[PDB]
């Protein structure tokens, strides 16, 4: 759900679009995530590992 | 490079006024 579960009813939303929202919230455009999605995913997986 | 994009058309606020 993202952040909607803590401010009211839960709203379904894809995780990449939630990441795009979180990147746009700090000033970074959504294109760098919708284009370089595999790199961000691999970096996140490497960090989790 | 975008994964999950579909084909669609966008509108132009200049073409109908110019043509
Ligand atoms: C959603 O994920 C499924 C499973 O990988 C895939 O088959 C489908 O094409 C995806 N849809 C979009 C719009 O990316
Ligand atoms: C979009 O159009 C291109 C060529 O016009 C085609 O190769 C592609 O398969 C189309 N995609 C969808 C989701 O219709």
């Amino acid at each position: 759900s993202g952040w909607t579960f803590g401010a009211g009813p839960a709203l379904q939303i894809p995780f990449p679009m939630q990441m795009a929202y979180r990147f746009n919230g700090i000033g970074v455009t959504q294109n760098v995530l919708y284009e370089n999605q595999k790199l961000i995913a691999n970096q996140f997986n490497s960090a989790i590992g | 490079v975008v994964i999950g994009i579909v084909n669609n058309t966008v509108y132009d606020p200049l073409q109908p006024e110019l043509d």
